[PDB]
Formats: structure tokens, C-alpha cells, sequence
């Protein structure tokens, strides 16, 4: 269920990363959780990079943070989202 | 100690854009004088409760805040430390920690803002370190 990314489609990654961006949640623990869980997930070497210190020309709203790992992932042979 | 009320006193320094920066190099950064302004006088009954005013006064300083993406921006408005560089955090600390110069086991100031820096999760270990 949130194993690893071929457990969510890409309409259930984004709810996760919207909630992350607008740190909706209860504490700072949530979401330091939240972000790990994130790294784990993309395995991105950004890492929380993605979501908080952008590279220059990339969109780093909920939408623009999804499809550079999706592209990222279909680029350096590993599995996509779930459907 | 850290769990007894104290008013915050001090007067902090100027800072710039680079004010996070500073963070991982040297001391630390030091409180902003324009953070130490808003929180002078103000009664806390923890130095965790201190520390949540910080990060909501950055949230609401203009000059502070614009320096920090839309997702950190969110974090600070909920009072939350923010997120550092990638290379500046250690395991599950991700995040700049607020660090005592003189040390609060030596007799050092708890709510006193010229005694308190901000660190990064990397820098505040390496400090400590001896
Ligand atoms: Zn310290």
C-alpha cells in the first residue's frame, strides 16, 4: 500500500506530496516522516532536494514535483506508479 | 532547565539573504536583531515553546521568509523548523536545531537570544564533537 512506488498511482503519489508541500500535519515529527518516507520512496538522489531547495528551471509545485520523478524513474530503468 | 519559564532578553545581529547559509559553517547564525525585537519580554514556559515562536516570527518576516521555497514557507507557518540542504543532515535529523554557545551544563542562558545559534544537523554534531 505504501511499500514502494509501484504500490500508488500517480493520482495517490501526488495526494502525498501535496500533503507534504503544504505541511499538512499534526506535527513536525508527521512530517519529517512523511518526507523520509518520500525519499525512500523515489529513490531520487535529490532526496527532500526535490520538495525543498529546487534546481533552477524545475517546478517545484505538487504537480511540477511528481512528473520529475516520474520522469527520473522512466529514465534510470526502475518501476513506475501503479495502475 | 530547558523546562523552566523564562522571558527571552538579548539583541541578536543584523542578518542577509545568506542567514541559513551561516548555519553550517563556524558558531552557527546568530538569532536575527529583528527576531529578537518581536520575542524580547515574552514569558516561555519551555525552550521548545521558545523555539516555535522563532520559526512562526521567520514565517511572518518579510525579509526572512522569501528566502525559503513555497514548501518550506508552509513548514515555518506551522511553527516547524525547516528543512536544510540534503548534505547538512544526519540520519533522521533533517532540519536546523537551535544551539546554545555557552552551554546550558556550564550555567549558559536558556531563553538569552545572544546565547543561541542556528545550526544545521551536521554543523550542531561537529560542534559538539571533542
Ligand atoms: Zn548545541
Amino acid at each position: 500500500l505504501k511499500h514502494s512506488i509501484s504500490d500508488y498511482t500517480e493520482a495517490e503519489f501526488l495526494q502525498l506530496v501535496t500533503t507534504i508541500c503544504n505541511a499538512d500535519t499534526s506535527s513536525e515529527e508527521e512530517l519529517v516522516k512523511l518526507v523520509t518516507h518520500f525519499e525512500e520512496m523515489t529513490e531520487h538522489p535529490s532526496g527532500s532536494a526535490l520538495i525543498y531547495y529546487p534546481k533552477e528551471g524545475d517546478d517545484d509545485s505538487p504537480s511540477g514535483i511528481v512528473n520529475t520523478v516520474k520522469q527520473w524513474r522512466a529514465a534510470n530503468g526502475k518501476s513506475g506508479f501503479k495502475q | 532547565k530547558r523546562n523552566k519559564p523564562g522571558k527571552a532578553t538579548g539583541k541578536g545581529k543584523p542578518v542577509g539573504d545568506k542567514w541559513l547559509d551561516d548555519a553550517g559553517k563556524d558558531s552557527g547564525a546568530p538569532i536575527p536583531d529583528r527576531i529578537a525585537d518581536k520575542l524580547r519580554d515574552k514569558e516561555f514556559k519551555s525552550f521548545d515553546d521558545f523555539r516555535k515562536a522563532v520559526w512562526e516570527e521567520v514565517s511572518k518576516d518579510p525579509e526572512l521568509s522569501k528566502n525559503l521555497n513555497p514548501s518550506n514557507k508552509s513548514s515555518v507557518s506551522k511553527g516547524y523548523s525547516p528543512f536544510t540542504p540534503k548534505n547538512q543532515q544526519v540520519g533522521g535529523r533533517k532540519v536546523y536545531e537551535l544551539h546554545h554557545d555557552k552551554p546550558i551544563s556550564q550555567g549558559g542562558e536558556v531563553y538569552d537570544m545572544d546565547n543561541i545559534r542556528v545550526t544545521t544537523p551536521k554543523r550542531h554534531i561537529d560542534i559538539h564533537r571533542g
